[PDB]
């Protein structure tokens, strides 16, 4: 279930406004609110949401309180505003997930049959997207991990709205092909080169660190299975990818040449247009 | 179906009363009796 | 009309399944909650009563409310099986009383213990000194079975109410079957 | 006792909620209560907006539900800080921004309740990030008509107020009301998160995989060049033409930039070929 978790922009801002609303007290260190969304299809789209008062305590993460009245009264009044609107999950800040989250999740599971947790971060960073989607389920691990009850990551997306960035984007914006390949390539190299390395580095550190503190370097099949899928290319020595010679290398030259030959023709049009523009039009002494 | 404010296609639904078309459709009945007036010498022979 | 809100802690456990008190210990516990809610209602209509199991899970069964109808429904289908976890429940109950917007209402906790609690006595005593700083009265009626003499709880109550404190009465389960009315009289007589 | 060109600051959350609620109720002209802050007469900021449940009566004062307001306010008190509502916000779909006698009757009740009583009129006419069809209006008293309606201590703010000016439909019912300037309330981290969620999220910013590229490109490059071969004939005509009298020659066919960007970005895939991977 929960195949994708689109989150509407209005909800994305709503979490930040709540953090400012409780900004007077920094003790909570997270913002918790009921997440209301419509299960129109397997895709889950979050819509207008409200924040239930909640306290998370460092003492064994067992001192957690959710007001039944606030959740019930606000949801009913909000449902009166939108029939489509229904409880679909809950949202919290605190990017590192607290151990208490699973206990809060069980109460969330009771309210909604297939509820989801969105770890939206009020302070945005760089890369990916602000919302993190986790669904907690109970199952027997095939290998045999005890209990095997944990949140599972799900794909997350941004919702569609109209006249929303007139408040924000109007000041800036860069909607053109002018910056494509000028800075866009730099951003991908900036993150795939560093952020992609950082997650792999976390696993390479985990070879000893997962032994030291991690669940296990040899654990979570996808640690090796997904990495091996990423190593669709061999990764070292002969490779047989760009070293194909008769294959990819020969093709790279044909396309690069066909692309390059236009540029010689392209220069001809641009140069002559300049010559008419300055040599004749500028030269008008009269 | 066209949205009241958006004026964009919402769903495909085909329902037409078609009263004149119904006359041109299956309005004509078929007589079950093989020989209502008999006289089937070529009716169930040459015509069949 | 004295204003008070009580976060009672109910117990649901295999021990509660035992029916030595009345036909069933759980039914007797429900009856005890009924009288306290009626007593609070007689004292003031606005008085809020809320309850939660202190065994295995210690969340909020019902948010504190002036109407007792929610309290009765929560008592129905309580379902007993979880092992008692009084320390987590007592901490939750005290903070939950602070959580209520109407802190003007006096804060009190009444709890029922059906099974011995496997906790360090020092750890509960440390909670009890914190409860004394919070200054919220807590009275516990042990039901059916309890740690022998409720020694840790007796020390916990003394730490909670020391230095000429409220000294809220702690009721150890009367041995064998106990009438609900006998259980109700001690809290009515004194906190 | 003297009105001024006061500024109404709309928080992003209030504006986003108003348009979304308005779009849902555009056929039935939905109405709502604006949870504004009366910090001072010169500056009024609407920190929050909440939507009244749809009411059969309409945008009228009777439609507003007193019980809903009290319970909603209590929820605001428990979670975060509540603020006294500045006035009623509502949507008139037929006439972008406009004022009505029915509207004044509710506005008068809100004016009696408080002071500024700001009224907002969002509508379905919209643009992706450039419409702002919403406008704010405050009634002017008939007794106040003898006095100057809005004495101005600041010329520049009146000039900023002058830039919107008046709408022709609004002009028809302008008398007995005065337009009040509306500006977006300061947005900082709020602007930053949407800014982070624009090029990275609203626009395509996978970034890890942001960088067709070699499959249909050959068709597009041949087609645009073919258009140029026909188009360049018009520049060939201009150079041959004596053009003693200036005449349009269909020059600036351009497409040179379009060809340049497409060929270069595809050629930049060489970085993916030998650097991003092996
Ligand atoms: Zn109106």
């Amino acid at each position: 279930a929960v195949q994708k978790v689109v989150v509407h922009p209005l909800v994305l801002l709503s979490v930040v406004d709540h953090f400012n609303r409780i900004g007077k007290v920094g003790n909570q260190k997270r913002v918790v609110g009921v997440l209301l969304g419509s299960w129109q299809k397997k895709v889950l789209d979050v819509s207008n949401s409200f924040a239930v008062p909640f306290d998370e305590d460092d003492k064994d993460d067992s001192v957690w309180f959710l007001d039944h009245d606030y959740l019930e009264n606000m949801y009913g009044m909000f449902k009166k505003v939108n029939a489509r609107e229904r409880i679909v999950g809950w949202y919290h800040t605190g990017p590192k997930l607290h151990k208490n989250d699973i206990a809060i999740n069980e109460l969330m599971k009771r309210y909604c049959p297939n509820s989801v947790l969105v770890i939206i971060d009020v302070k945005p960073k760089d890369l990916g997207l602000p919302t993190e989607a986790y669904i907690s389920v109970e199952e027997v691990h095939d290998d045999g991990t005890p209990t095997s009850k944990t949140f599972e990551h799900v794909t997350s997306e941004i919702g569609a709205e109209e006249a929303e960035e007139v408040g924000v984007e109007h000041l800036l914006r860069d909607i053109k092909d002018t910056t494509v390949g000028t800075l866009s390539q730099r951003i991908t190299n900036q993150v795939h080169g560093l952020k992609g390395l950082n997650s792999k580095l976390l696993d390479i550190r985990s070879y000893l660190e997962k032994v030291a503190t991690g669940k296990l370097p040899i654990n979570h099949q996808i640690i090796y299975q997904l990495q091996d899928v990423f190593n669709l290319l061999p990764d070292v020595s002969l490779q047989e990818f760009v070293k194909a010679f008769y294959l990819k290398t020969n093709d790279q030259m044909v396309v690069v040449y066909l692309a390059s030959l236009i540029r010689s023709v392209v220069a001809l049009h641009n140069l002559i247009n300049n010559k008419i523009a300055n040599r004749d039009a500028e030269k008008k002494e009269g | 179906a066209l949205d009241m404010t958006t004026l964009t296609i919402m769903r495909y639904l085909p329902r037409e009363v078609d009263p004149l078309v119904y006359n041109m459709s299956h309005e004509d009945p078929g007589n079950v009796s093989y020989s209502e007036i008999g006289g089937l010498s070529e009716q169930i022979r040459e015509l069949r | 009309m004295v204003l008070e809100s009580t976060m009672v802690c109910v117990d649901n456990s295999e021990y509660m399944r035992n029916g030595d008190f009345l036909p069933t210990r759980l039914q007797a516990q429900q009856d005890a909650v009924n009288i306290v809610c009626h007593s609070k209602t007689r004292s003031n209509p606005e008085n809020n009563v809320g309850l939660i199991t202190l065994a295995n899970d210690c969340e909020v069964l019902t948010t504190l409310t002036p109407d007792t109808g929610r309290i009765l429904s929560k008592l129905h289908t309580v379902q007993p099986k979880g092992k008692i976890t009084f320390c987590t429940g007592i901490r939750v109950a005290h903070l939950a009383l602070k959580h209520r917007q109407g802190k003007n209402h006096k804060m009190r906790i009444i709890a029922f213990v059906g099974s011995p609690v496997e906790d360090n006595e020092k750890d509960l005593v440390k909670l009890a000194k914190r409860l004394k700083k919070e200054k919220v009265n807590v009275d516990i009626i042990n039901f059916g079975e309890e740690e022998v003499n409720t020694e840790k709880l007796t020390a916990f109550v003394n730490t909670l109410n020391g230095k000429d404190g409220t000294g809220s009465h702690l009721v150890t389960v009367p041995p064998g079957p106990s009438l609900a009315d006998a259980l109700i009289s001690s809290p009515i007589l004194a906190g | 006792a003297v009105d001024t060109a006061e500024q109404v600051y709309i928080s992003s959350l209030a504006l986003l909620k108003m348009l979304k609620h308005g779009r849902a109720g555009v056929p039935m002209e939905v109405m709502g209560l604006m949870l504004g802050e009366f910090v001072d007469d010169y500056t009024v900021r609407v920190i929050d907006v909440f939507a009244m449940p749809q009411s059969g009566t309409g945008v009228s004062v009777e439609a507003v539900d007193p019980v809903f307001q009290a319970k909603m306010l209590d929820m605001l008190k428990q979670t975060g800080r509540p603020e006294m509502v500045v006035g009623w916000y509502h949507s008139h779909p037929g006439f972008g921004c406009w004022l009505s006698g029915v509207d004044i009757n509710t506005q008068q009740s809100f004016e009696a309740l408080s002071e500024r009583a700001v009224a907002v009129v969002v509508d379905p006419i919209q643009s992706v990030k450039g419409k702002v069809v919403i406008d704010a209006f405050r009634l002017i008293n008939a007794n106040m008509m003898v006095l100057g309606h809005e004495p101005r201590q600041t010329t520049s703010n009146l000039g900023h107020l002058n830039k919107p000016s008046i709408q022709a439909l609004i002009h028809g019912l302008n008398r007995h009301y005065y337009s009040i300037t509306i500006n977006y309330r300061k947005n900082e981290l709020e602007q930053k998160m949407l800014l982070n969620l624009h090029k990275k999220s609203w626009m395509e910013g996978l970034t890890l995989q942001d960088y067709v590229v070699k499959e249909m490109l050959e068709l597009a490059k041949n087609y645009n060049k073919a258009v140029e071969e026909e188009d360049k004939m018009t520049p060939e005509q201009l150079a041959i033409k004596n053009v003693g009298k200036q005449d349009p020659k269909r020059h600036l066919e351009e497409h040179v930039d379009v060809l340049m960007t497409s060929n270069i970005v595809q050629c930049l895939a060489a970085m993916l070929d030998t650097v991003v991977f092996k």
